[PDB]
């Protein structure tokens, strides 16, 4: 079983460097070139370079020449990608991928989110979106929670500790001009439930070690 | 020096029907073209290499064809499990990606509006949220009105991934004002969508 296991998400300020690792197992590490590919949020895939793990020889995309350094430690079957002089547009999920004999990437690391920003880590403020007549249509009421002004990504939201999954919609976060993210999570329920069933949104922002449980009450 | 262009950028195909994605390159006898599927939060998954060789474990409904400069990923019988972004790749170039979604019958949004909470108002800001729930297709027009004044360029929208169960979308539109701006006015979200015979407006008075 081939696995490529990358290091965890990082947050960096403009001008800093980041180093991502990629531990290979399940095949002969030195027998296959390791490549790095990155993907900015919502955008496409961008190849950065390769390393020959058997020699340390490298080749980098011209866009990254002079800022990227790829190395490997064969004793622990680990490839490394360092990107220096970071700017916010280096915000991306960085992937290591093992090339195959067909010059395709058959195995990928799970990705490492690197956020490049001057913003400081910050847990969200969680505000109810309360059901009322103005969020009631044909026996169905909508309610939700507004998850505002957090950094970095990601946050997870559940409802009633995961017991409520039907009708739940958690929206992708938007990045505000302040540099902070905000999203909403909503659920639609039978109106007849509003006076009997408690609805609680569970908001988890592991980067700031913030968990918020917000009861959302009608009117 | 090699540039890969995919066509179309986005594609809606009904359940069980055929989806085709094209990729043309800028340019042993192998074609060295790969197709990848990527779902949110996951690395891309290799589907096809050497232009037409399926990776073992990839369902037979995925097939690749093409030679020279022009290549095609075909999905026979699209399943909801196939909703994803697909990428082609030649050497170190990737196509820009093609979003594939399930096409389904038109479904009008249910519209809901949420005033700012007092908690937020005490913090100094006021977010008004307009929810468009379970609609199809994805195109929807959300207009904000503040004392009947049409709002432009001061709201932010976000749209879910297509719901695997009913193939709909939901959309949130957030009008954010300072507490001071919010107090200066007495709030409506007007929704236009293919499934609505006439626009739906939800409104509330501050207070």
């Amino acid at each position: 079983q081939v696995q490529l296991v990358q290091s965890g998400a990082e947050v960096k300020k403009p001008g800093a460097s980041v180093k991502v690792s990629c531990k290979a197992s399940g095949y002969t590490f030195t027998g296959y070139y390791m490549h790095w590919v990155r993907q900015a949020p919502g955008q496409g895939l961008e190849w950065m370079g390769w390393i020959n793990p058997n020699s340390g020889g490298t080749n980098y995309a011209q866009k990254f020449q002079g800022r990227v350094t790829m190395t490997r430690d064969t004793s622990i079957s680990t490839a490394y990608m360092e990107l220096s002089r970071l700017r916010s547009d280096d915000t991306a999920v960085y992937y290591c991928a093992k090339i195959s004999g067909s010059y395709s990437f058959d195995y990928w690391g799970q990705g490492t989110l690197v956020t490049v920003s001057s913003a400081s880590t910050k847990g969200p403020s969680v505000f109810p979106l309360a059901p009322s007549s103005k969020s009631t249509s044909g026996g169905t009421a909508a309610l939700g929670c507004l998850v505002k002004d957090y950094f970095p990504e990601p946050v997870t939201v559940s409802w009633n500790s995961g017991a409520l999954t039907s009708g739940v919609h958690t929206f992708p976060a938007v990045l505000q001009s302040s540099g902070l993210y905000s999203l909403s999570s909503v659920v639609t329920v039978p109106s007849s439930s509003l006076g009997t069933q408690t609805y609680i949104c569970n908001v988890n922002h592991k980067p700031s070690n913030t968990k918020v449980d917000k009861k959302v009450e009608p009117k | 020096d090699i540039v890969m262009t995919q066509s179309p950028d986005s594609l809606a195909v009904s359940l069980g029907e055929r989806a085709t994605i094209n990729c043309k390159s800028s340019q042993n006898n192998k074609n060295y073209l790969a197709w990848y599927q990527q779902k949110p939060g996951q690395p891309p998954k290799l589907l096809i290499y050497w232009a037409s060789t399926r990776e073992s474990g990839v369902p037979d409904r995925f097939s690749g064809s093409g030679s020279g400069t022009d290549f095609t990923l075909t999905i026979s019988s699209l399943q909801a499990e196939d909703v994803a972004v697909y990428y082609c790749q030649q050497y170190y170039s990737f196509g820009g990606g093609t979003k594939v979604e399930i096409k389904r019958t038109v479904a009008a949004p249910s519209v809901f509006i949420f005033p700012p909470s007092d908690e937020q108002l005490k913090s100094g800001t006021a977010s008004v949220v307009c929810l468009l729930n379970n609609f199809y297709p994805r195109e929807a027009k959300v207009q904000w009105k503040v004392d009947n004044a049409l709002q432009s360029g001061n709201s932010q929208e976000s749209v879910t991934e297509q719901d695997s169960k009913d193939s709909t979308y939901s959309l949130s539109s957030t009008l954010t004002l300072s507490k001071a701006d919010y107090e200066k006015h007495k709030y409506a979200c007007e929704v236009t969508h293919q499934g609505l015979r006439s626009p739906v407006t939800k409104s509330f008075n501050r207070g």
